[PDB]
């Protein structure tokens, strides 16, 4: 019961659009090593382990919590895949 | 380097099928009784087959 | 007295009339409590249990 | 042992009418995943504990183990190639080995692959 | 159509149906192997008959 | 079913059926390269006398053709479906001769050709959706700017 | 509130002819040969059988589990043929665009009987639910629109009307009705019904729905 | 067959979310390996990859530090729980790794039923979604959580047991 | 202290139950029976039928055959991995037909596979087991036709490999074209070598009229006998010439010929009193002098064309009657292929006669060995019917060896089944059981024999009758078989036997088994014991009665799937059959004569026998068995005291004092337990780890031989390359481990140690090997490791050594090890277990003693399971068999009630209320009274009628006791439960399947050589399979990327699935896949059958499958 569900796939029209924005997302989270998001420490996902309550790792959960806000943008056509990895890959190590 | 979204099948003939091969398999040997290694015209046969070990 | 079938009929209109993760817990409630419920009671099968109609 | 002709791979194995004999035979022709990773980890890891050799030592280093050209390069070419003789790379060699060895027993990096 | 009637024979790489032994001594070969063996014998002892001058029958 | 006591829905059946009947019978090929007696999917047909009553030409005249679901999916235009059916002999054959080019339509082709299926997440429908973060997003929306002048 | 009556009654284990032969008689067995016997088995399991009424139970009753074990394996001479001519069904266009369609009675004539009656609550559910309307449509005020998604509660809302006399034929988008090449659309479809919500798009649709007519495929016996 | 995958009995869920599922923990970890090897990595004790590596794959000295270095890995992503047949698309659905002890598998009571379970000794299979692609759609739309309704009817599927039934009746 | 019930004593007690193994193949061993007197049936039939062998010729004759002695006892056989067979020499002559060369001499044939005491055979060391073959006896037939009901088929039939089909079928063309071998001719072309002209072709036949045109034909009866004779044989035979002299022998052979013939002695004997007539031999026909006369054909003919007619009393066969069908038994089994398999060589005998030496050749250079020998070691190895003994129990073997299997090289398959051969035929009964067979797709084809049926020479299974006359209960049990008890009126068991005499005078009866109610008078027969009606295992379930069949089967056939217990108990609820179960299993040690215990020793336990001799019998105490479950015998004799004959010295594994013990009888609440024991689930009290109930012990096999390669031999030893310290503890001398000791999964067992294949070290690697300095030695390690999961301790230590007395190893091996691996298991979580009654269930977690649902007395619940079960598998016999646990645990006396016939509700109610009226005097007598908690549940019972209303506590409470409810506390809480819940002991049993072994899981391992997919199996340790079914499932939910992998990534594909590791290992994303590599395999595939595999890509255009290999 990942929460946001209902909202989750109220955004969209269908399952997969969902999916796959997650996914792509996800991915993105991670080529950056999570500086990049639009969230805030606060918001962020947390994992709470017994050595220290940490942001959880998990690049899915992140996506999950991330598309919640709305602040991410998405839908096909977007902009040019050219550019897009141009100043993506740059901006975050 | 090319997205592959197709595939086709048909009849192949003697000309390609020569082409498909590096050589004709001749003797029925599989492998030497003794070095069990791919004989001169084996089935197995390493000589125009390729390599059992990589670049050797 | 809530039976299968009105537990079928609740899951539904929750779902439609509410959404995925609530109704998700809403049934997890059912069964914790359902679970615990039967268990207090028990209600065994004797043999006892079976008794014969006298019009047979 | 000569005589005894091979066997068919379908052969059935066991008593019931699915199993196969050649289905039961490994793939050790191919290195698995485990192995990739495994090779490729110290084919950099001696990249990176390499790098604490002199320029000499360490390009030449590379010449006596196929490292460089993949084909093993003697002593006597090796000093060949750096003006050198047939003796100096010989004691290059040892002490820039042992070097390592003080490294490596240090960091314990790249301790394991022991077999 | 004609190539329905082939001269060559497409024969399959010897590491897609291989001979290799395993642990006890003995080795093991695929059915597609001796199936191909038969094939060439009667192939080249054609040719034997052939240059040599054999009768129809 | 409703008999057995199974609550299915009809939707289901409905598309089996939909498939047993898409195909029709060639009669009077009338302007087509077609001949008389041939088959194909209703979709076909449909199409070329669409384009037949522009073109001028006579459409071609046809009957419905009801088969059962295994020929339905051995007469499908996917050979490789049939190939991985069964009666594996006869459908290689009819493919091969005719040269059949599967363009992996279905997805039980592309199972076999171990590819990204043209159905679920992998639909071409969403699988080009995109994704960016408004930082990023703004970030590369100035950057048109950067091409125009200069 | 006996713990056997109340385990079936409330749907939990059990059914009315288990019970029967439990606190009942167990009934009347067959012969292998198919003729039913002529004898019945009287006593229950409880009472406990003799030892004919137990072997010439045995016999119909061994006979069955062979029928059903035997069955397991036809669903999948169902399941497996049904999967490879619905491979290539998916959801494609939205809109398929066709005025095409067709109607479902909500009566099935009762035969020899005559005068129709009505399809119980399932049964118009079983095609009816989650459907989209094909046509305009008016009864007893509130009139549906064209293109509505019929849910659970439209549906008795039409048998309402039905037994109202002024609706009967119902007009809906029909996967056959669908001009989605190799595949269905949203309204010929209809609700994703695992989601209770419009099929999405790029949905495995028919190739799910062969699963679905499949799982039943071991539980017909009769 | 596959990579990274394997299988045991079953063992109901009474304390089990319907996103639950009884993870075993000697199977979670070789069912893990890549993935722990690199939460080792980070988590300092053994250096780099081999280390770790060799180090747990030896013997069967597993100390807590790799325990809860597991479980960091393990949060979030969920894996897929299977039990053939495969009839009903509900013969697979995700949930969310629970490391328990024992060797048996638990599983929601609930969902039991659309995978035609019983705990008569059945055993059920489990993969892991490795690519985060992938691995969203385990945890989306193929989810056990998220899909209660049978495709087949429209009703619910995750509907109550026949147990809780007699429970919430009585 | 014990009670039995029921009225049906049991006459006659059950025969030796293991004899339908033992004595058939007896029959067809003759061992002690000299070389004169010797039956000529079975073994001495394969003699008696391939010879004379004959060829200016040789007469070879036989004469006799030496019964070899074993050369190595069946131990020795079991731990060499040889076969338990000893050589059989045979003595012959060799004659010549002019030279008179008398010259004998004795041969020699192979080595013959010998019979142990139980019934099971030894093969390479793991025993194995024949099972029964069924089908239609040899004979005559006739069915309507299943092309036409207007008609009547019929047909003939020898025994298996013994001859071929016959059958006269009726054509449309109005005509008899019989059909035989698959081809079609009519009877005229038959009857012109018969001696039966067209005279004599109208003679008999216009008793029938219309028969008479269908034969008569003109075209043909002008050919006389050997006339015609090459006629029918150039139809028969399209490749020889319509040599005259051809169709004089062939046909011949295939009709007068007894040797290539063999009908049935029941074919020759039913078939012979049924038609009418007198057939002599095994023929069909008679050679006689030139022609051929008929002993057959016409007198099966007139019977044929009788029935068709209508005529009384010639009608149609049942050819399900267990009547009509014989049982292929061991020995006329082996036989079998002891005469097939010596024809082979008699070919081989005539073929090495006419070239050489003719002049005198010993038979010992004409007579071989291989083409019998391992003729026979075929069926004794890869037959249906030599299957792997079971060995999981004792019991196992015994009904294992028991069953009759339908199938079989000889008359059925998987095909031919449909409801025929799989349902149960009317006259089953006291045969073959009516419900234990396999629960799998086999139902109705492996079954078992039941208690008192037995298998005469003749096939037709008998079942014991008592006869009785005049309504007198008559002392005379008659074997009648399955044919004769379709005649005469059979009484039953429970039939009113009083005063050995009938009571009421509606008696219970029937016909060819159709129930009857009729005069008391007329009764010429009787059911002994209801326990024939069934099989063993069936037998063993008390109240089985009140058990639906559906779920008894498993019941019954589970009972092998249950493992023994070093503790374990019988049940305190017996049938009274199971003490038997353990002698006639001969897993027992008894006494042969009244001994006197001497010296017990837990290894030989003596006894000085009243015949004044001194005899002892060792001990087999924990050895390992065919599965896990090892073989004990617990001395639970006195160091003295005079036994008696047939007493009981030594337990068994699953025997406990002379009694059937499977699990430990353990009290169970039926009640809902937080859902854990929802649904066929299982609860246990870990109290029960306490007293270590239901916990067994395995022992498994683990053999290395010293490989010889090419690159040269090897041995085992303590010596590796690489070796640490600590890794080498147990080895202490030759390589090899110390007895007791733990070897987790993950340790070794032996030293094997090989020359590695030479390859130079990479690159890296030849630096890596430089920089630390341990060399790559030329031997690498090879030893054989213990499987994951199987930790166990060290027993068996077996070493064979190349070179030693009575050790033959493979042709160039060197030392080899077998090590037994022993582990203590207690009951898991997860591990299956069922009670008698077949309800299945794995164990559901454990629970703390400490929360139980105990009960006033302060004792806690065991197990604890779920009544949903019970209504829906209609189990009611577990209730009974818990009901009385109640009173059983309480007054300490266990108790008999046999199948059908047993205590019934009063005896029980009775048992109970006693049960209650002692408990309460540990209550009110200990000091105590009625408890609160007590008077709530009485209350809610008074309110739900469960108690009689006006009636104290003390009554309220026993009623609710009688009940097999009770008032039970919660552990947890210490509040009661609102209602009652029965309890009590129960006979339960912890299952084969356990998830100690089963359970596995693995990452990335080794592939099948052909195509990069794992393996299944936990054995070859590999991923389950994701096949079609899996991948739609996928396909449904719309999960595109989570196909890929599984057709990819975490599968095949080769730079795909090391990506992964790369990426994971890495902490990263994987990369998507390309080249399945299983597809690329069925591109050139298919390439081979010259189909061009083309691959398109974005629009028509070429690509490289084969990244830049094949590209030439
Ligand atoms: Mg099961
Ligand atoms: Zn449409």
């Amino acid at each position: 019961a990942e929460p946001g569900i209902d909202k989750l796939f109220g955004m969209v029209d269908s399952k997969y659009r969902l999916t796959v924005v997650v996914a792509k997302r996800a991915q993105q989270l991670l080529r950056h090593r999570f500086k990049n998001t639009v969230l805030e420490p606060e918001e962020r996902p947390k994992m709470r382990t017994l050595e220290g309550l940490y942001d959880d790792p998990n690049a899915v959960t992140w996506a999950m919590k991330e598309l919640l806000t709305g602040r991410l943008f998405f839908g096909e056509n977007l902009v040019p895949e050219d550019r897009l990895q141009k100043e993506m890959e740059r901006l975050y190590p | 380097k090319k997205e592959v979204r197709k595939v086709r099948i048909a009849l192949a003939s003697p000309e390609k099928i020569r082409s498909w091969s590096y050589g004709e398999v001749e003797k029925p040997e599989t492998i030497n009784y003794r070095t069990l290694k791919p004989e001169r015209d084996g089935l197995f046969d390493e000589r125009i087959f390729g390599p059992i070990k990589d670049y050797e | 007295p809530q039976e299968k079938n009105s537990l079928k009929d609740l899951v539904y209109q929750a779902f439609l009339r509410l959404g995925m993760e609530k109704t998700a817990r809403l049934l997890d409630a059912l069964k914790y409590y359902g679970f615990t419920l039967s268990t207090t009671s028990g209600i065994t099968i004797g043999i006892d249990d079976a008794v014969i109609p006298e019009e047979k | 042992k000569i005589a005894q002709e091979p066997v068919s791979l379908e052969t059935p194995i066991g008593d019931e009418k699915d199993s196969f004999y050649g289905d039961f035979i490994p793939d050790e022709n191919l290195p698995s995943p485990v192995e990739a990773a495994a090779q490729s980890l110290l084919s950099e890891e001696l990249e990176k504990a390499l790098s604490k050799l002199s320029e000499r030592e360490a390009m030449v280093l590379k010449l006596r183990k196929g490292l460089i050209d993949g084909r093993e390069h003697t002593l006597e070419e090796v000093g060949a190639y750096f003006g050198v003789t047939r003796e100096r790379i010989r004691q290059i060699e040892n002490k820039a080995l042992r070097k390592l060895k003080y490294h490596e027993s240090r960091t314990r990096k790249l301790r394991d692959f022991l077999e | 159509p004609e190539w329905m009637i082939l001269e060559a024979v497409p024969v399959l790489p010897p590491d897609l149906r291989p001979m290799v032994q395993v642990d006890g001594g003995r080795f093991a070969t695929s059915d597609l192997n001796d199936l191909y063996r038969r094939l060439i014998n009667r192939n080249n002892r054609l040719k034997k008959l052939l240059a040599q001058g054999a009768p129809e029958i | 079913y409703r008999a057995q006591g199974v609550k299915l829905h009809d939707k289901h059946i409905e598309i089996v059926v939909r498939q047993m009947l898409k195909y029709v019978e060639v009669t009077d090929p009338g302007d087509s390269r077609l001949l008389e007696g041939q088959v194909l999917e209703k979709w076909d047909v449909e199409a070329l006398n669409e384009r037949l009553i522009a073109e001028g030409k006579v459409p071609v005249a046809w009957k419905p053709l009801l088969m059962g679901v295994t020929k339905s999916a051995l007469s499908t235009k996917s050979w490789l479906s049939a190939a991985s059916f069964q009666n594996t002999t006869h459908v290689l054959t009819e493919a091969a001769i005719a040269g059949k080019k599967d363009e992996l339509i279905g997805l039980k082709e592309n199972v076999i050709l171990g590819r990204l299926i043209p159905a679920g997440t992998g639909s071409d429908f969403v699988r080009f959706t995109q994704v960016v973060d408004q930082r990023t997003l703004k970030a590369i929306e100035e950057a048109r700017k950067e091409a125009v002048e200069a | 509130f006996n713990p056997l009556y109340v385990m079936a009654q409330s749907g939990a284990r059990g059914n009315p002819q288990q019970i029967r032969q439990l606190c009942g008689m167990r009934g009347l067995m067959q012969k292998p040969s198919g003729e039913t016997f002529e004898v019945p088995v009287r006593s229950s399991f409880r009472e406990g059988l003799t030892v004919l009424e137990y072997f010439i139970s045995s016999h119909g009753a061994r006979k069955g589990g062979a029928d059903t074990a035997l069955r397991t394996a036809d669903s999948g001479y169902l399941t497996r043929k049904l999967v490879d001519v619905a491979h290539e069904i998916v959801v494609r266009e939205a809109d398929c665009g066709t005025t095409n369609y067709i109607s479902v009675p909500l009566f099935q004539m009762d035969e020899v009987t005559r005068t129709l009656r009505l399809r119980k609550r399932s049964d118009i559910e079983s095609g009816l639910y989650g459907r989209v309307l094909a046509r305009e449509v008016e009864a007893l005020g509130r009139r549906l629109e064209e293109g509505r998604y019929l849910s659970l509660e439209d549906v008795h809302f039409l048998i309402k009307a039905a037994e109202a006399g002024e609706v009967r034929e119902v007009p809906v988008r029909s996967p056959l009705t669908c001009q989605t090449r190799y595949g269905v659309c949203q309204k010929c479809y209809g609700y994703d019904l695992s989601m209770a919500r419009p099929v999405s798009i790029g949905e495995a649709v028919g190739v799910v729905a062969a699963e679905s007519i499949g799982e039943p495929g071991t539980q017909l016996t009769m | 067959r596959v990579d990274y995958s394997g299988r045991s009995v079953i063992v109901v869920g009474p304390q089990l979310k319907l996103h639950q599922c009884g993870l075993p923990k000697r199977m979670a970890l070789e069912l893990f390996k890549p993935f722990l090897l690199k939460k080792m990595e980070e988590k300092a004790f053994a250096p780099n990859v081999k280390a770790a590596r060799r180090m747990l794959e030896r013997q069967r000295d597993i100390k807590d530090e790799v325990w809860d270095a597991l479980e960091e890995v393990i949060h979030g992503k969920v894996v897929l729980l299977n039990r053939a047949p495969t009839l009903h698309r509900l013969g697979i659905q995700a949930f969310q790794p629970v490391l328990v002890e024992g060797q048996s598998i638990q599983l929601h009571p609930l969902v039991c039923e659309a995978f035609n379970a019983d705990f008569d000794g059945d055993q059920m299979a489990v993969h892991v979604p490795l690519s985060s692609f992938a691995q969203a759609e385990a945890r989306i739309q193929m989810l056990s959580a998220h899909n209660l309704l049978s495709p087949a009817s429209g009703e619910p599927l995750a509907k109550p047991s026949r147990d809780i039934i007699l429970g919430l009746y009585y | 202290e014990i009670k039995r019930f029921g009225r049906i004593r049991e006459v006659i007690p059950l025969p030796p139950l293991t004899e339908i193994q033992v004595e058939s193949y007896k029959k067809a061993l003759q061992a002690d029976v000299p070389p004169e007197k010797r039956e000529n049936v079975g073994i001495q039939a394969a003699f008696k039928e391939t010879f004379p062998i004959e060829e200016g010729g040789l007469v070879l004759d036989f004469l006799e055959y030496r019964i070899g002695d074993p050369p190595f006892s069946q131990d020795e056989c079991r731990e060499k991995d040889l076969t338990y067979q000893a050589p059989l020499y045979a003595r012959l002559q060799l004659i010549h037909k002019d030279t008179g060369l008398i010259k004998e001499d004795e041969v020699f044939l192979g080595h013959l596979p010998l019979m142990t005491e139980d019934g099971s055979f030894i093969i390479n060391g793991a025993d194995r087991v024949i099972v029964s073959q069924i089908h239609r006896s040899p004979g005559v037939y006739f069915t309507p036709d299943p092309a036409r009901p207007g008609r009547y088929i019929a047909s003939i039939i020898p025994l298996p490999k013994r001859g071929p089909w016959i059958d006269l079928e009726v054509e449309a063309s109005g005509v008899v074209t019989m059909k035989v071998n698959k081809r079609k001719f009519p009877l005229v072309l038959l009857l012109r070598v018969l001696g039966y002209d067209q005279e004599t072709l109208v003679r008999e036949l216009s008793a029938y009229g219309d028969l008479v045109q269908g034969l008569l034909d003109e075209a043909v009866l002008a050919m006389r006998p050997e006339e015609a004779m090459v006629r029918l044989f150039t139809l028969l035979r399209p490749g020889d010439p319509p040599k005259k002299d051809k169709a004089l022998a062939y046909l011949f052979g295939l009709l007068a010929d007894p040797k290539r013939y063999d009908l049935g002695e029941a074919g020759r004997y039913k078939a012979e009193e049924k038609l009418g007539v007198g057939l002599s031999g095994r023929t069909l026909v008679r050679f006689e002098d030139g022609e051929f006369k008929d002993e057959v054909f016409l007198p099966t003919l007139r019977y044929l064309f009788a029935l068709t007619a209508g005529v009384p009393g010639h009608e149609v066969d049942d050819i399900d009657h267990l009547g009509n069908r014989r049982i292929r038994t061991v020995g006329e089994l082996m036989a079998d292929q002891f005469r097939v398999g010596l024809a082979r060589l008699a070919r081989g005998v005539r073929e090495r006669m006419v070239m050489g030496s003719p002049d005198t050749l010993t038979p010992a250079k004409l007579v071989n060995s291989r083409p019998l020998e391992a003729a026979l070691r075929e069926f004794f190895s890869r037959s249906q019917l030599s299957q792997f003994k079971d060995e999981t129990n004792p019991l196992s073997s015994l009904r294992h060896k028991r069953r009759i299997s339908a199938l079989g090289p000889g008359g059925l398959t998987r095909e031919r089944a449909g409801f025929d051969v799989r349902d149960v035929h009317r006259t089953h009964y006291g045969r073959i059981c009516p419900v234990e067979t396999p629960e799998g797709a086999n139902i109705g084809l492996i079954t078992s024999l039941a208690a008192y049926a037995r298998v005469d020479a003749l096939g037709f299974i008998r079942t014991p009758y008592r006869r009785v006359k005049n309504g007198v209960v008559t002392e005379e049990v008659v074997y009648m078989t399955a044919s004769e008890e379709d005649r005469y009126t059979i009484a039953q068991a429970n039939t009113p036997l009083e005063g050995d005499r009938i009571a009421t005078d509606r008696v219970v009866a029937r016909r060819r088994g159709e129930p009857v109610i009729v005069a008391p008078e007329e009764v010429e027969f009787m059911d002994v014991s209801p326990k024939q009606v069934f099989s063993l295992n069936t037998n063993l379930i008390p109240f089985l009665e009140h058990d639906d069949a559906n779920r008894a089967l498993m019941g019954s056939n589970m009972q092998t799937q249950a493992v023994p217990l070093i503790r374990a108990q019988a049940p305190v609820v017996m049938t009274g059959l199971e003490e038997r179960v353990v002698r006639d299993s001969l897993a027992a040690l008894y006494a042969e004569e009244d001994g006197e215990v001497v010296k017990v020793d837990g290894t030989r336990i003596a006894v000085r026998y009243e015949d004044g001799r001194l005899v002892e019998h060792p001990l087999r105490r924990y050895a390992r068995s065919n599965q896990g479950t090892a073989f004990d015998q617990r001395p639970r004799v006195r160091v003295g005291q005079r036994v008696k004959k047939g007493d009981l010295l030594a337990d068994g594994p699953a025997s406990e004092e002379g009694f059937l013990a499977l699990g430990q009888n353990v009290l169970v609440a039926i009640m809902p337990f937080d859902g854990y024991n929802f649904e066929d689930a299982i609860v246990i009290s870990e109290e029960l780890l306490k007293r270590d109930f239901y916990t067994s012990i395995h022992i498994e096999r683990y053999e290395i031989e010293a490989r010889d390669t090419k690159l040269g031999p090897e041995r085992i030893t303590r010596d590796i390359p690489h070796l640490s310290e600590a890794a080498l503890r147990d080895l202490d001398e030759e390589g090899i481990v110390r007895i007791g000791a733990e070897v987790k999964p993950g340790d070794i067992l032996v030293g094997r140690t090989s020359f590695k294949g030479e390859q130079e070290p990479s690159p890296e690697e030849r630096l890596l090997r430089s920089i630390f300095g341990e060399k790559a030695r030329d031997v690498k390690d090879t030893s054989l490791r213990v499987p994951p999961g199987e930790g166990g301790i060290v027993v068996g230590r077996l070493r064979l050594r190349r070179g030693d007395p009575g050790v033959e190893l493979k042709p160039g091996v060197r030392e080899v090890v077998r090590v037994f691996v022993a582990q203590k298991r207690k009951l898991q979580v997860g591990d299956k277990l069922a009670n008698r009654h077949g309800n299945k269930g794995v164990v559901a977690k454990i629970l703390p003693v400490e929360d139980m649902p105990h009960l006033p007395d302060g004792t806690p619940v065991d197990v604890i399971l779920n009544p949903l079960g019970v209504p829906s598998r209609m189990n009611l016999g577990q209730i009974l068999e818990t009901h009385l646990g109640l009173a059983g645990y309480f007054l300490g006396q266990r108790y008999i009630s046999p199948v059908f016939d047993g205590a019934t509700e009063p005896e029980i109610k009775e048992l109970l209320a006693e049960a209650f009226n002692l408990y309460f005097g540990k209550r009110q007598g200990e000091g105590f009274g009625v408890d609160k908690r007590e008077k709530e549940v009485l209350a809610r019972a008074e309110k739900l009628g469960l108690v009689s209303p006006g009636k104290s506590p003390e009554e309220q409470l026993k009623e609710l006791f009688d009940l097999g409810k009770v008032v039970l506390y919660d552990g947890r809480t210490g509040e009661p439960f609102e209602g009652p819940i029965v309890v009590g002991q129960m006979f339960i049993m912890k299952l084969y399947h356990m998830v100690e072994d089963k359970m596995h899981a693995r990452s990335t391992g080794p592939y099948s050589l052909i195509t990069q997919q794992p393996l299944g199996g936990k054995a070859q340790f590999g991923g389950q399979r994701f096949g079609e079914m899996e991948v739609w499932a996928l396909e449904a939910y719309g999960a595109a990327h989570t196909l890929q992998e599984m057709l990819t990534i975490k599968s095949d594909d080769i730079e795909g699935r090391n990506a992964a590791y790369q990426a994971i290992i890495k902490g990263e994303d994987v990369p998507e896949p390309s080249v399945p590599e299983s597809f690329r395999v069925l591109v050139k595939e298919l390439q081979a059958l010259a189909l061009d595999v083309q691959t398109l890509d974005e629009k028509d255009n070429p690509v490289d499958i084969f990244e830049g290999l094949a590209s030439k």
